[PDB]
């Protein structure tokens, strides 16, 4: 072994041997190397059994030294996978007591990711040998997404099959942070409306929101009130896909919206000095909190949005939130012939960008014209036609009904209907809201409630 | 292409331009009145032929039916009250208590149509099309085929190519069979004279010859030309 | 060597019969170069010689020179560059060895592919080869040197598609076009003048990048109050201006543009019995289209979306820019993969129609046929429902106008002479319905003068 150009994968077997007989020999430091390594990072199946069958004794209460170890995998019938009470022996007799555990736990450490490293370097290399099928794009899309899920926080291995032990830690982590911060029964993102908090309990990460209405109805209004909310009252960065307007419509909308100014006013510039000094207000909040982001590309890809959102993460460290205005208007080129498999593709393709970021994602869709020919034209699931993927692939489906647009004579003018058609961890039922055309801005509703 | 080229062209010709002038004539149209004028005669008679059809029916179910009716005549184009005639004609014929639907009654009203131009109806030509599909391979051309008219042999001929290019169904071939009739009495109708096929060639023959001659003409040919290895 | 195929491997993808098919068709065709542009880079290109020639196209193109054969060899000629390429003699290979009369799109995205697959496999290479030689970097520095190099691939676009922009930057934009708007009054004309002051009142003119869908029963005026509007446009504004017509030729909407700005009677024209006032008023028509010669007109038949927006995409290098495009009508528009679902053809065309007018940054209005159901309807007036075959139009329109007449379905109509423009969806602003005089014998739309509730 000179090492002189040598290629092998990096490990210190002597690092795990004496991590394996400093804790054989001091139960007590246990802790000191829970906190550094796992069984994983270990390279030999015989280490990482013992070191799984030790963290597994001393979280059920017991000691993990020399005679108790071997009695309980004895017990098992794995003592002669191990190697042996000869082996074990070894291992707390070779190792010194007088050493310190915590480098050797460091190096059993990052060692590891190093490997990690490679492993992906080696997956890239073949996935872009043999396509499969796969386009250029796809294949770029997958290597930006491995090496995007590696370098953060480096829990495990790129993806794979996790022992309930991590998923353990990981629930009891999310349990711990989500009761660090009393939001008064706000567990994601705050939606800025009382009644839709206590519905859905904030916009979840990792889920598919669909908002879906007739034109008119106050698609891309509602829309950006949740995007200006969520901004207003999170960190994380908030990205805009805009593929139907320009950004200067969408920042009048919002400046109308935010100012409470008439946007009429704005549109055409005729303004008081009232109006000035509330644009002027709320210009310098914007510009204060700097976090939004819009992109008015028109015929986006599934792989276009996903690879620009993992771009603003990976600047930003995180994003809070991700809208899309609207999914009728992506493109996927491979399935132009067929429009069912191309809606499909994109929904999936959302859903995993959803999950991959941890994000809430928020979709815009549009309804069928037979929706106007019923009795009753406040939408349904099966309104979705061409979409079926949608509503099964959705985990939350919100469907916003003006009653003023189908009847001039209305009772409820000002009054628009947020229906829940899919909620999968949760309750369904109407929130009724206030309607503000005029600043463009949904409020909440003051009325009476029944 | 800019428009100053054209505007050049136009200084430079000016009356030659005015000579080209512009295409007179617009677009007219008949009114909706006369359409539903139509429709309503349509009703009332075949209510009349038909008291049953609507018994025990509110005013929606009929104005429901109304529409139906008048969607399907304006996409089969019924104007002229001489088709609505000759289908009520064919409907008295009809024994069905029930109002018949209306594309049934446009079929019923092509079929006797054509069948006042001296043709022969829809299934008549198609069993004429499957005769000729068994029968034509025993002839040398289409127009040795026994044709009882011009009509018949365009008829048979067009429906013989279009389902043998395009892979026709039989219920496609129906379908084409009744365009066909339709068209062809529409040129009737438009007095027009049928073209008797075209032909092709003669047959000339006329060779009286014999073994041995032909032997004699092959020597004399080997022997004039000199083909040693013949 | 001495190898068939055990050596063969190691070469990393690519294609040279794409990149000399390409090459050749920009020699031999310089009007297909921006959609060569906007697919490949002089990096996707396997060969020094190859980039190189890329390279110097560019520059010429960017400089404005043609990049002929003769044109491109003369410029590597002076740069001393010619020996480096592989000659004259190359060149002229690569121009007659390839066909002119090519798809080089294909080509263009096959050398894309090859580039993108050839260095993904390079840079992971270079991560497992920089992996198991540390040299003293720590894990975070590996990991962090790796995401570099994994998403420095798809990244050094030079200009396309820029992607999402930071608020403040949007914000300065939105503060320029509030300047620009109140530094021209034009009494509420925030956008192309229409040269109606009921119209501009409610729609403050034709705002750019919006779609704009015009409906009326056939014998309505519909095309007469397109070129009422595409007129005025080109009156009132020194942008060019570009029609098309699938349906009439160009001969006769001159023939109708020339009636109407010189109120001239049409039958007169149309019969040739004309006089010297009609003659002095066509010729003064036809100086001021000289004075302007700010329109352009194309009347080809069965047009698809993608030539369309490549001829407005020339139409608009050629002269800096469009004020508006006109097309008459988008029923005609053929889709050849989606002829087999209308419903889909006409989903395709009314997207595409939005994306060029998004991208261009002018007003499109299209025309748009209804159905024949209105006519058995008690009231007439066009609805959105009357679009029927056509919802994503009605999804994807920024401006709906329904064109109307009494006095066409009445012949005692009390508002003969009235039309009636109805704003079935207006998308930032209110709807309603805007009375003018029409005026048939001129083919003219004019403010209506009379009263108003
Ligand atoms: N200046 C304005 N004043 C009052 N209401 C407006 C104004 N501009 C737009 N609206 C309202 O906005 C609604 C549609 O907004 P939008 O969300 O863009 O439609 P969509 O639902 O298609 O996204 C319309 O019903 C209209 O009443
Ligand atoms: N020379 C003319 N004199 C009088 N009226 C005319 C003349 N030319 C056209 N019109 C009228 O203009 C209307 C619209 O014509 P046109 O623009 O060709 O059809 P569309 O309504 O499909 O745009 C017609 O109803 C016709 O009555
Ligand atoms: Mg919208
Ligand atoms: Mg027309």
């Amino acid at each position: 072994p000179q090492v002189a150009g040598l290629k092998v994968p990096p490990h210190s077997i002597e690092a795990e041997q004496s991590v394996l007989g400093g804790l054989m020999l001091d139960n007590e430091r246990w802790d000191d190397v829970a906190e550094r390594v796992v069984a994983d990072d270990f390279y030999t199946r015989p280490h990482r059994h013992i070191f799984t069958e030790m963290a597994r004794l001393q979280e059920s209460g017991s000691p993990i030294d020399l005679i108790t170890l071997a009695e309980s995998l004895e017990r098992q019938g794995q003592l002669d996978s191990v190697g042996g009470f000869a082996y074990l022996a070894e291992l707390s007799k070779n190792t010194p007591s007088a050493a310190n555990i915590s480098a050797y736990a460091d190096i059993v450490r990052e060692r590891a990711v190093v490997r990690e490293m490679i492993s992906v370097a080696n997956e890239i290399a073949e996935a872009g040998f043999d396509p499969q099928g796969r386009t250029s794009e796809d294949l770029l899309d997958l290597a930006e997404s491995r090496v995007f899920k590696i370098a953060e926080s480096r829990a495990n291995k790129d993806e794979g099959p996790k022992n309930i032990a991590d998923v353990l830690d990981a629930t009891v982590a999310r349990i711990e942070q989500l009761f660090q911060q009393p939001h008064d029964g706000v567990t994601g993102v705050n939606t800025g409306y009382d009644d839709l908090n206590k519905k859905t309990a904030g916009l979840q990460p990792s889920d598919l929101i669909i908002v879906a209405a007739r034109p008119s109805m106050g698609k891309t209004t509602f829309a950006m009130n949740l995007v200006e909310n969520a901004a207003m009252l999170q960190d994380k960065p908030v990205l805009i896909f805009s593929l139907e307007m320009p950004s200067e419509q969408i920042m009048m909308r919002s400046l109308a919206s935010l100012s409470r100014v008439d946007q009429t006013k704005i549109r055409t510039g005729q303004l008081d000095d009232e109006d000035w000094a509330r644009i002027s207000g709320t210009m310098g909040i914007l510009l204060e909190k700097r976090n939004i982001y819009i992109d008015d590309s028109s015929g986006l890809t599934p792989t276009e949005v996903r690879s620009r959102a993992r771009r603003i993460a990976r600047e930003h460290g995180g994003i809070g939130l991700i809208m899309i205005d609207y999914l009728q208007l992506m493109r996927v080129p491979a399935l132009s012939d067929n429009r069912t498999l191309e809606i499909a593709e994109i929904s999936r393709s959302l859903k995993a960008l959803a999950k991959e970021l941890n994000v809430p994602v928020v979709a815009l869709s549009q309804l069928n014209r037979s929706l106007e020919q019923r009795a009753d034209k406040r939408p349904v699931n099966s309104d979705l036609r061409e979409s079926g993927s949608i509503e099964q692939d959705a985990d939350l489906i919100m469907f916003i009904y003006r009653d003023e647009v189908y009847h001039e004579n209305s009772d409820l003018k000002g009054i628009a209907e947020i229906i829940i058609g899919k909620q999968r961890n949760g309750p369904i039922g109407t929130v009724r809201l206030t309607f503000n055309g005029q600043w463009s801005r949904f409020d909440n509703y003051a009325g009476p409630q029944y | 292409e800019n428009i100053a080229a054209q505007m050049v062209n136009f200084d430079r010709e000016q009356m030659r331009r005015i000579a080209n002038n512009m295409p007179e004539q617009y677009d007219e149209k008949p009114q909706v009145q006369q359409v539903a004028q139509i429709i309503n005669g349509v009703f009332s008679q075949l209510l009349a032929t038909f008291p049953a059809s609507l018994a025990n029916r509110d005013q929606n179910e009929v104005n429901e039916i109304r529409r139906q009716w008048v969607l399907a005549f304006r996409e089969n184009g019924i104007t002229t009250m001489e088709q609505v005639n000759a289908g009520m004609r064919v409907a008295r014929r009809q024994n069905r208590p029930f109002l018949p639907s209306p594309g049934q009654f446009v079929a019923w009203c092509r079929e006797e149509a054509s069948v006042t131009a001296g043709l022969p109806n829809v299934s008549e030509l198609v069993d004429m099309v499957y005769e000729y599909c068994r029968k034509r391979g025993l002839y040398p051309d289409a127009e040795s085929y026994p044709w009882k008219s011009n009509a018949h042999y365009w008829l048979v001929t067009n429906l013989y190519q279009n389902m043998r290019a395009n892979a026709l169904t039989d219920a496609e071939l129906r379908r084409k069979a009744a365009d066909e009739l339709v068209h062809m009495t529409a040129r009737i109708n438009r007095g027009e004279a049928i073209p008797e096929p075209v032909k092709q060639l003669p047959v000339m023959g006329g060779r009286p010859l014999n073994r041995a001659q032909a032997l004699a003409k092959i020597a004399e040919i080997k022997a004039k030309f000199g083909l040693k290895g013949a």
